[PDB]
């Protein structure tokens, strides 16, 4: 018995099932089971996510025997591997009571894991997803892990600062964590952003669009009336000094360009569909 | 004490509205789900009560559940009107206990039939067959003008428990509300 | 990766910043701003944010912990 | 009326887990679950769904099971979890929906007003937009019909959520995407389209082929009324259209000149600006 | 008296929140707010605060640690005037 450099295998609809619940339940501590499966003594698996009702502590059980059971009858049974909730605006780090969860829940099942999530730190581009591991202070000096590869040691990431503050090695030990994904999720999770046939056909119009031409090269004029000021000016002031002096109300020679950019993609497509239009049709 | 899994086919044709039952079919009929319910609850209340009908579009009014309060409020206002069914109350009765939750009850079922029926053996051997498969032993105890002499039911049921299955059974219909403790007097645990 | 890389910036914000004042830079992306928490600060800046955005004492936000103007 | 919907990702996506559920029986077992959704307005939000079993038959596709008690549990589960989602209708992992799919509207349309049907695709071949559903309709004919009963197509979409775009387009990183390519998504627009288009072509030709000759029913159905498809047919090469394009389609290559005009001298400052340090600095370094 | 003694364990664990006014609603969840004794903020309601009720000038009430809209209330209570 031994730890080794253990891979947290996911579902992708848990992952969203986290990110919706600790999002309504944003202004607190939103809490849920973790459902998966027990791969090997080297990585897990989960696959299903849910919670329940809290007004932390959870309420009757009751809603723990029969959601389970109607989850194996319908679909199949499963295997509870951990559990999940928030930190809203946190260091993504075990509370002092989400550490004295760990004692119940390890002494229940081994592996049983700790999931941190706030969809507060959250941006589109990338998630602030964690999850952790109790670990025991009687071997405080002995050694925990082996050590046997690099991937959860000088291959993963880096500790952050405000969850170090809290445990960062004690009490507890960082895991790792992916994303599997079926072939079939993933195909129809890559087009979800396409059209019809409609939008790839469609001339939005002439009249709101030379209105909208007509529009642009108006105040563009304007901004080749300051281009011809500024360009002209130069004073010798050294090429930072005029970057110092240009934070203020100065932007010539960058609404230039941007104007052309969308007086072209305009035009361009505008012309364009109408000759497929009439090419193809009749 | 034994895990299994009861389906009954209660019959609100048109034909159970008579009085070859001395208040009625319907009372008839109902009480016999009275005994059937006491006595797989005196027998295991592990063992699950689910209930379908014959009319044109055969009803789960209960889902299969152990609970049998349930089964005795629908009893009440059938409404036995329509047209007796057969072919597919078996089948719906049949596909049903495939989608049981609990696996080590065997799946059971009694049929009240107390309506002309118009079946044929080649259907009955198939469907009977079919019934070898799952080996879901069902009995049978008819309420009413059902068959020429239950003639196509004690086929379907020899040809179900065929070389020697005798799990299957079918009871009569010609003199009324016979008290079905004394018909499986000796098959009271399997009728 | 570029435009990668302007979105994941924006995780700074998440809201809860406070409310400030910019008051006026000293160079290059580098600024001061006197808070409504009384105090005055020498801070950075972003190179997100439109310089155009500037002059006479604009409503500015700031990180918490940071103090920087976002 | 409904008119249109708004599906939100996590469903399609919580279907195709519970048709991996029961996916190991391989040749048959069609995925039916709950569809959970809003009553916003005349157009319907769909938010959250789930399963419940149900199975079917080959022949005499009239046995079907949908379990009420696991519907009534579960859902009473998802409303003391949530009251603010609700019951809108159901789905089946069908490609091609079936004659049977009628009698399951028909027999939920108690729970829900007009419990809507969410037809998707596992496998949709076609790189268009899958997942779509229908509202069932009476629509008596002139033949006689008692009942002249079918479902109706109903305009959908996919919803979007602050969080849920944050999450899945962080898991959009695991392949590239030009959804900012300037000119490069009109193009794969067209494309797609034209694409649909002979698709569909194909599909009417097939089905038009069939009826024409053999074996097909020759019925009033459609068989005018895509005639009248044809009496549109823009004659697009006649006397003033001519005037439609060239007065403006050199409209438009006005501005793009211009803005060509201008891109050049854009261009051209570089050359003077660089073309002034580099040697600058090169006889001040020597 | 045992009662008594599970009613002040509930109401051990309720823990207070800060007042304040909203100031303007900048967007549909930010919001820009002023502690009553200084300095402003920018913040967020929970999911079903109403926030058609929230105006320029109306009071409300903020989370301690998250620091965000709650509960808000009426008017407040001048103790030159209650006397
Ligand atoms: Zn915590």
């Amino acid at each position: 018995a031994v730890d080794t450099a253990e891979q947290v295998y996911i579902s992708s609809l848990a992952l969203l099932k986290m990110l919706k619940h600790g999002r309504a339940g944003v202004p607190m501590e939103v809490m849920g089971l973790m459902l998966g499966e027990f791969v090997d003594d080297y990585t897990v698996r989960v696959i299903d996510v849910f919670a329940m009702p809290q007004s932390v502590e959870a309420v009757d059980p009751v809603f723990q025997a029969k959601m389970l059971d109607m989850l194996k009858q319908t679909g199949r049974p499963e295997m509870v591997v951990g559990w999940y909730h928030s930190h809203p605006g946190f260091g993504c780090w075990l509370s002092g009571v989400d550490i004295n969860t760990q004692q119940s829940f390890e002494a229940l099942s081994e592996r049983a894991v700790a999931v941190v999530v706030d969809p507060i730190q959250s941006v589109k581009g990338k998630v602030v997803i964690d999850a952790f591991r109790l670990i025991n202070a009687n071997m405080m000096v002995l050694g925990h892990e082996p050590r046997q590869t690099t991937s959860n040691l000088g291959h993963l990431n880096k500790p952050s600062i405000q969850a170090l503050i809290h445990g960062l090695n004690r009490h507890y030990y960082s895991i790792t964590i992916n994303y599997r994904k079926n072939e079939l999720e993933q195909k129809m999770l890559l087009n979800l952003h396409k059209k019809s046939w409609m939008e790839g056909l469609t001339l939005q119009d002439y009249s709101e669009h030379c209105k909208h031409n007509e529009s642009v090269v108006k105040e563009m004029l304007e901004l080749a009336k300051n281009y011809n000021k500024a360009v002209e000016e130069e004073d010798k002031m050294t090429p930072e000094q005029l970057a110092i002096k240009n934070v203020g109300k100065q932007d010539p020679k960058r609404h230039l360009e941007e104007h052309v950019d969308v007086l072209m993609t305009s035009n361009i497509v505008q012309c364009l569909a109408a000759m497929l239009d009439t090419v193809v049709f009749k | 004490m034994v895990l299994e899994s009861t389906m009954v086919c209660v019959d609100n044709s048109e034909y159970m509205r008579n009085g070859d039952f001395l208040p009625t079919r319907l009372q008839a009929q109902q009480d016999a789900v009275n005994i059937v319910c006491h006595s797989k609850t005196r027998s295991n209340p592990e063992n699950n009560v689910g209930l379908i009908t014959l009319a044109n579009d055969c009803e789960v009014l209960t889902t299969l559940t152990p609970d049998t309060g349930r089964i005795l409020s629908k009893l009440h206002t059938v409404q036995p009107k329509g047209k007796i069914t057969f072919c597919t109350g078996i089948r719906v009765a049949h596909l049903a206990l495939k989608h049981r939750q609990g696996k080590n009850h065997k799946m059971r079922i009694i049929a009240f039939v107390g309506s002309p029926v118009e079946d044929n053996e080649k259907d009955l051997v198939k469907l009977a067959k079919r019934l070898k498969k799952e080996k879901v032993n069902v009995d049978i105890i008819n309420f009413g003008e059902e068959e020429v002499n239950t003639e196509k039911l004690t086929a379907f049921v020899n040809t179900l428990n065929g070389k020697d299955g005798t799990g299957s059974h079918l009871v009569t219909v010609p003199p009324g509300p016979s008290l079905a403790d004394a018909l499986i007097s000796s098959p009271i645990l399997a009728g | 990766e570029f435009l990668h890389a302007q979105e994941e910036v924006k995780r700074i914000q998440s809201i809860p910043l406070v409310i400030g004042q910019f008051l006026e830079a000293v160079d290059q992306n580098t600024a001061i701003v006197g808070s409504t928490t009384g105090s005055n600060y020498y801070v950075r800046i972003l190179s997100t944010i439109d310089r155009e955005l500037l002059k006479p004492n604009a409503s500015v936000a700031l990180h918490k912990h940071s103090n920087a103007l976002v | 009326a409904v008119q249109k919907v708004v599906v939100h990702p996590l469903v399609l996506l919580s279907v195709v887990d519970h048709f991996n559920r029961i996916g190991k029986v391989g040749n048959q077992k069609r995925v039916v679950g709950v569809l959970l959704g809003s009553w916003q307005k005349k157009v319907l939000d769909v938010s959250n769904s789930f399963a419940v079993p149900f199975d079917e038959d080959d022949k005499d596709d009239s046995v079907w099971f949908l379990d009420h008690d696991y519907l009534e549990n579960m859902y009473g589960m998802f409303k003391k979890v949530n009251a603010r989602e609700r019951i809108v209708g159901w789905y089946h992992t069908g490609p091609k929906l079936h004659k049977n799919d009628i009698a399951i509207n028909e027999l939920m349309k108690r729970y829900c007003p007009n419990s809507v049907l969410v037809i998707i695709d596992v496998k949709p071949k076609d790189l268009g937009l899958p997942t779509e559903a229908y509202i069932s309709v009476e629509e008596v004919h002139d033949d006689g019909t008692p009942t002249s009963k079918t479902f109706e197509h109903v305009t959908s979409e996919i919803g979007a959520e602050e969080a849920e775009e944050v999450g899945v387009e962080h898991l959009l990183r695991d392949i590239k995407d030009t959804t900012v390519g300037t000119l490069s998504q009109r193009i794969t627009n067209q494309v797609h389209g034209l694409k649909g288009l002979n698709s569909k072509l194909l599909d009417i030709r097939s089905y038009l082929e069939k009826v024409a000759t053999g074996k097909l029913p020759i019925n009033h159905q459609i068989i005018y009324q895509l005639q009248d498809v044809f009496n549109l047919l823009p004659d697009v090469s006649l006397q003033e259209f001519v005037k439609a394009f060239y007065l403006k389609t050199n409209d438009q290559m006005v501005v793009v000149y211009l803005a060509s005009l201008i891109r050049s001298v854009v261009a051209l400052h570089n050359l003077i600006n660089n073309k002034i340090a580099n040697r600058d600095a090169e006889k001040k370094e020597g | 008296q045992y009662e008594k003694s599970e009613n002040d364990l509930k109401a051990l664990q309720s823990v207070g929140q800060i007042v304040g006014e909203v100031l303007k609603q900048l967007t549909e969840e930010k919001f820009i707010v002023k502690a009553t004794n200084g300095p402003r903020y920018v913040v967020g309601c929970r999911r079903q605060l109403d926030k058609s009720k929230l105006k320029p000038g109306t009071r409300v009430a903020l989370d301690m640690t998250t620091l965000t809209i709650m509960r808000y209330l009426p008017r407040e209570v001048d103790p030159l005037v209650y006397n």
